[PDB]
């Protein structure tokens, strides 16, 4: 957890100074955008059953996942498929809402990359699902708001992949 | 001139030459053989 | 069978495949791709 | 250490009356230490790239290739 | 078939099919039931056509039936005739479709890197197939045996 | 790459038999309708640029595609909307000397989808140029075999879809 | 491929008209700042191994990815990055003369994208790196050149973000 | 263009711009505010060059206006000179550019086979463009009717 | 491609440590059992031409999958299927001498799973074949290293299934 | 030779060598006095070995001993106890070379097509060389046998 | 390492690795007890070994501690001492290895770029390095600086 | 020819002739027989082809004969008469050859090139070939309309 207000704290703090006028130009561009996060986390929130429906009805159903032979056959498969969709989407919102990725690097990115390996899960199936994920996000939100989530959901897929 | 690189003599190895006469039959029959 | 990769997601390979055509179309592609870049047809034990 | 590109290019000046199917989807492989003169050639070309993978081992891995 | 060879023979060079190649294939059409012909004449005479010219063969090369060889007696000599039962059911297939590419992919394009793991003589085979195809121009007639005769050698010359 | 003469050589191969009765009036059911290919055939490679001038002119010429904006507004692309309309009028041909869909799917309908989307080619109007291009010739052969010609241009139509 | 001039073309050309009164105004915009981006031109071209022998000392010389861990103490993978922020101020002063980002889009962006997250190695540091190149650039050509090349060094960190 | 050129030629042996290219394009910057006047020299007078030029081929070739030819009747005969109206936009955009770069990749690369497609003549176009030429530099000045014509001329050259 | 003795070497390296003792028994582990490998290795290659002689002998060569309908009926099919059982014997060789399988996963488990879903070659005629030729090598190394290539056949196993 | 591979292996990259390869290098001019025993060894005996190892080799295989076959008569035979010793002898020059490459170049890279167009089986002399081995590392040393008999296994190993 | 660099000219040939090279292995197997004393004592050494050879490169090179080369200050001699212990943290990641293949990945592929890039002249670094293996070479043993020494001086001339 | 071109495509593969292409031939030559009695006809009366097809060439384009024009004088006309009628030899070499690179080799290749740099424009010659196709065809019969009008339909689009 560092949001970017705290993350130019730290990096203020490992200096031991005080807030210069670069800082500052961090701070005062975050406070201008702080009208825009918000707008953009009510209307996911209100979408989050959808956002994750029309990523995997776009990019996975039909395909050879769906199919019987991998990694979606069967149900259960399937309720852990939508299990992961429905967590990166509610983490990269808090993304959003900090403005730095460092909820991604501490929550999501840890066990990550080793676990899929050790699971037999194509990250590279899954790579494509979050970035499905984006173009549906970046029209819901508007592409002013969907030019935001695009480092963050992509932080994800430069980790995972 | 005439020698240079032979080795003559097979001599013992020689030599059987029994010889057989072979038989047709039917190449659909099975007998080529399939495993389950 | 046609290219593997990059899935093409309609093709009708005919997978069975008792007499493709196709590959009498890819084995004259490699007899001459040895008859060029050698120059002459390789020895048997040598083709890899 | 090889890739696994996917390249759409078009045909710039000529009209080809033959197929050439292939000659708009390389998908190919290519090897790393020859990729990036491999690149720049596509690129000149006005070709797009699609995708790139990583079909041989880890990245990161400083020895062994 | 004679449509497929001409076609790729006109696809190669991006090209709508020339009228003297429609003359072949009009040909071909007109011709089309002679070839069943000649065609049930090798099934239905099979089994005379079979046990003798592989006694021709074993005849011709008494290495094969003797051990120490590729066949013996009970049934790798009885196998190396289902073997060349495969040749006749090929050519069969190539006469009536008036081309060479059904024998062609069935069986000749990988048949040195088989016979080798397979451990026969791939020449005894094709000297095997020289004596099918004598008895087989007898068959039928004088006439027919000529441009089915087009097709039985090419197997002789794709084995060596 | 299968003719009509190879598929039953293909089914014949895999049950293990020989030229079964049943194959033979079957090469006859090709064989009898083999005259009327060849003098069908002979018609539209005499009428190759006598049938895609007016498959494009029904459909094509005057619309917002070939305006400033278009996809085919250059000559540069314009050369490459008769050449791949020509493709799909020469293995028309091809398919109907053989009586066997088999070779459309190996070398026409293999990337299409893929590649028309990745250009810019909008498909929703070069479908309508092929059934504009199967009404022109079917005038020109006969229904017969514009019966048979027809039935490979939706067969296009239905894989580019 | 194209430049300024040419893509005032392509933007009346697309639209459909000839040289407006719009266009005009953006032509001769061009005509005037082309003399400062030519004597910007060489005095990067001049120091184009100094620059980029001193961007590196900004922000990677003593870090994470010196100490053992990261991307650079493997020889070739140091001396690829040299190059590679090399061939950065190639292309951006190949984007300064030619007066538009798309020059940089169909010579750097579109592949480079999907490299760096399959190779594993940050664009975090890259971008970085960048913004450290944008701030030593525009202390050697001059303050109102370095608001040129603040342009197209920006298009490739929005770009690679 | 002059710009384009230049860096397409120095890209591939991977160099910077030579000081004798950057000169080049100093020059080339600097005089594009006299080539754009000569671009709205035409634009400014593009209708009567269309009518002058539309009468003038109509004469020295009547049977394209005639029934039977590819432009007759009072909407067909619109299309070609609207098609003329499309070649005064593209030398427009080849004396900005000062290259035959937007003559190529717009204009001239594919009417070998579009108009062979279309059974419009090449050479009924090749002399209304070139009637184009003689009305469009007697309305120009002296020195540019070399530096425009030689656009005019290489659509002749690349038309026929 | 590297073996046992480069992933020691890469694992020490990246994170700072120099050769330290608990790199040199897991060295020293190769060092003991890498006098069993070379007299292994030699006798595969003495039944290189002969493992294969068995290969087809015992699972596949008088079975109904050979009779006409199966898929190994072709002479393109068969001896296509031969060196594709060589390489795999090969390959093991290498691994077999390396102490890692970290050459399968590059040059032979690369493309090998969809290259026989999309070819029609049955899974488990493979693995009833590779499975077979780790007892008639158990015959030929003795006991023990027959037990350490029966690890790398089961690691085709596992990336082949 | 060891040079042989190890010069021409490095001379492709345009490097100087390796130290890895002048482990090679090292790594036998200490053996060739251990490589020079047994070849002596082998020459001196080479009389023994090609009587012994021609004799049960038709007791395994008597194929072509037998009419039909090749060497049918003792004029063939003879003449193929020929080829028993010249690989014999390009046995005993690559345990003094060293490694592969003089047996590969001298005796082995047209051997698929010369006994191909001789007619002769290409399997069964490579039954032979198992016997040949089988009477050689029979009468060596037993340290040797894992030297001397591997260089026999190559020209087996690339035979069949 | 050694068996990498076999197996990966073992591919190229398409062959199984060769009875020459199965030597070397089975000696770099025997001398896989002798590999290891090496990498111990560099371990007890290295803050002798680079203390040494820098005041040994710095009495040969003395234009690095005057004010203008590229480490001057004892902020800038820590590097040149990291950077050669660096070196130092590569033979021993390669005498176990046998060979040059930790030696390239790490150290050698691009060392005519950085040291460019940074602005030291690598022949003062290659003379140090030099004088870094004059003293590895009278800590060890005769025996060990014999192939050790061989094995040492490739980086220098590697190098510069 | 189609003999001298099916050489090149087994050439090249470093095959021998398929048997489907020596059907080729075989049907090549037994039509050889009826071939050379269309080019006896055409040669018979090529003064009463030549000197109708200028007749109807000129009625159909009269600006070219017409001063101000290129075939415009007595003798100018007599040439230009000549120089269609040298595509009247070349159609009887491609009517015996049974192909069309007679056609190819002497009167396509460079036909633009020509006719661009003398000033007579490449339809017009066109159009005087079709005029002479109308005239050649109606010299003969139905079953010779098709084979003589193939390559004269050849000429026409290349040229065009
Ligand atoms: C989905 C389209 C892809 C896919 C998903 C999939 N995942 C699993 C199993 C797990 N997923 C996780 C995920 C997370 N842990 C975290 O901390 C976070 C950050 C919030 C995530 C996203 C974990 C821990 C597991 C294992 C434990 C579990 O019980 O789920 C499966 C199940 C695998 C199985 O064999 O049952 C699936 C199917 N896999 C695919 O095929 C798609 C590419
Ligand atoms: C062996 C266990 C198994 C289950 C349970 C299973 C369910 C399953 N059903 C699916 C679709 C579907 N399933 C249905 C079925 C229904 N909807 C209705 O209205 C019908 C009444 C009802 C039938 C009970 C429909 C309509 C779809 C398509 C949904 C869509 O495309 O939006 C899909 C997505 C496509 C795919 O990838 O397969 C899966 C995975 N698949 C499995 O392999
Ligand atoms: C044999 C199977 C096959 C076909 C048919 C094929 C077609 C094909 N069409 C192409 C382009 C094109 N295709 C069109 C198509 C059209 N214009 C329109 O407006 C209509 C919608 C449509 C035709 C009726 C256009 C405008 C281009 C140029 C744009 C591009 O570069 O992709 C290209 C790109 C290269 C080039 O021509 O410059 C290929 C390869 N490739 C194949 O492998
Ligand atoms: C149509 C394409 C095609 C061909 C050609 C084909 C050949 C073929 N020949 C075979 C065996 C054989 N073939 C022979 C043949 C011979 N040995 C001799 O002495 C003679 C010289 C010679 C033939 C005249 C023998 C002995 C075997 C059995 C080998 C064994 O069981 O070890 C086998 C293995 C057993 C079987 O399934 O029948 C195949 C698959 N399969 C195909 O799909
Ligand atoms: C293990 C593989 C490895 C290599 C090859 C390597 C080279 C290397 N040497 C460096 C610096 C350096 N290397 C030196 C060393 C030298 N310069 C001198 O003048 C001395 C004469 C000479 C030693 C012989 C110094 C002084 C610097 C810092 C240069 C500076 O700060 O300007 C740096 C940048 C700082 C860093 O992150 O370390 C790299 C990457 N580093 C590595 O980790
Ligand atoms: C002209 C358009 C263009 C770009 C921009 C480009 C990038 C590119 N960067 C590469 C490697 C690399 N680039 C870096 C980069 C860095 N190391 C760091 O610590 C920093 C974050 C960064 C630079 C200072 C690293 C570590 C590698 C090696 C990673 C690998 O081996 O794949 C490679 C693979 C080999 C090569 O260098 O040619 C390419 C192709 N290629 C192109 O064609
Ligand atoms: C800027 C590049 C460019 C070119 C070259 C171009 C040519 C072009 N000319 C066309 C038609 C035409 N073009 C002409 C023009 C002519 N025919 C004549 O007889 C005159 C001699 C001649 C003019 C010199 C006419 C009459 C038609 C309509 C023909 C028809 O509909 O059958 C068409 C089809 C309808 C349309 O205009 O959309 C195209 C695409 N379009 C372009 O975008
Ligand atoms: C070096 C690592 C490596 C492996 C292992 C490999 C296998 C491989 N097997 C293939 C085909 C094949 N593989 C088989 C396999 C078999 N047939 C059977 O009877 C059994 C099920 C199985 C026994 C092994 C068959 C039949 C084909 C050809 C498909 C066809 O007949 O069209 C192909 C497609 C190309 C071709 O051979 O035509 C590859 C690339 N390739 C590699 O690069
Ligand atoms: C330097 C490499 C090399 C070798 C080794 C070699 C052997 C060789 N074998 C020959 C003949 C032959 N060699 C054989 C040998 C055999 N056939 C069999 O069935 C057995 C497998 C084997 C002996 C046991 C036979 C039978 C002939 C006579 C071939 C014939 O008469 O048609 C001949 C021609 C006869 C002569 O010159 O005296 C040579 C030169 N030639 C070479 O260039
Ligand atoms: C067999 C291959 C072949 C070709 C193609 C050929 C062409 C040919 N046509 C020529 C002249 C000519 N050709 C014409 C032809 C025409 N004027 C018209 O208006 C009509 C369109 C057209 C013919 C119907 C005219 C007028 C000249 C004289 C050009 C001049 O003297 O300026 C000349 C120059 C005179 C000479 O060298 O004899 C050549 C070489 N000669 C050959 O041997």
């Amino acid at each position: 957890m560092q949001d970017a207000i705290t993350s130019v704290i730290n990096s203020s703090d490992v200096q031991g100074k005080y807030l210069d006028a670069s800082a500052i130009q961090k701070l005062k561009a975050y406070f201008a955008t702080g009208e825009l996060r918000v707008r953009a986390a009510t209307t996911i929130s209100a979408n989050a059953a959808n956002i994750v429906k029309e990523a995997v009805a776009k990019s996975l159903l039909y395909s050879d996942i769906t199919r019987p032979g991998g990694n979606m056959y069967t149900t259960r498969r399937y309720a852990a498929c939508i299990r992961d969709l429905d967590y990166y989407l509610r983490y990269a919102t808090y993304a959003m809402l900090a403005g730095d990725p460092s909820i991604l690097d501490e929550r999501v990115l840890n066990g990550l990359k080793e676990t899929y390996n050790s699971l037999g899960v194509p990250i590279g199936a899954t790579v494509q699902a979050i970035q499905a994920m984006k173009e549906v996000t970046a029209g819901l939100v508007g592409a002013d708001a969907g030019k935001e989530m695009g480092i963050y959901f992509d932080y994800i897929c430069s980790g995972l992949s | 001139r005439f020698v240079p690189q032979e080795k003559q003599p097979k001599a013992g190895d020689p030599a059987n030459f029994l010889a057989m006469a072979k038989q047709v039959s039917r190449p659909a029959n099975t007998v080529t053989r399939v495993a389950l | 069978g046609g290219y593997i990769s990059s899935k093409f997601s309609n093709k009708g390979g005919n997978s069975g495949a008792s007499v493709k055509f196709s590959e009498s179309s890819t084995q004259k592609v490699i007899r001459a791709a040895y008859l060029q870049v050698f120059g002459r047809e390789l020895y048997s034990g040598q083709r890899q | 250490r090889s890739f696994k590109v996917t390249a759409c290019v078009p045909s710039q000046t000529r009209i080809r009356t033959q197929r050439e199917l292939q000659n708009t989807y390389f998908t190919k492989l290519v090897p790393y230490d020859n990729w990036f003169r491999e690149q720049q050639r596509i690129m000149k070309m006005g070709g797009k790239i699609v995708k790139v993978e990583l079909a041989t081992g880890k990245p990161g891995t400083n020895t062994g290739l | 078939s004679i449509v497929t060879k001409s076609i790729v023979n006109a696809d190669a060079e991006a090209r709508y099919l020339s009228p003297g190649e429609l003359d072949r294939i009009k040909s071909f059409v007109t011709s089309g039931e002679r070839r069943v012909r000649i065609a049930e004449t090798m099934t239905g005479a099979r089994e005379r056509i079979i046990k003798e010219a592989g006694n021709q063969l074993f005849q011709k090369r008494p290495d094969v039936v003797s051990p120490g060889g590729n066949a013996y007696g009970e049934e790798m000599t009885a196998t190396c005739l289902r073997d060349l039962d495969y040749y006749l059911r090929l050519i069969t297939y190539g006469i009536v479709a008036g081309d060479v590419t059904p024998i062609e992919e069935i069986g000749v394009v990988g048949v040195r890197e088989m016979y080798k793991s397979l451990g026969t003589p791939i020449e005894a085979v094709a000297e095997g197939v020289r004596a099918m195809k004598s008895v087989a121009t007898s068959l039928l007639s004088g006439e027919d045996a000529a441009e089915a005769g087009a097709y039985f050698d090419y197997l002789i010359g794709a084995m060596s």
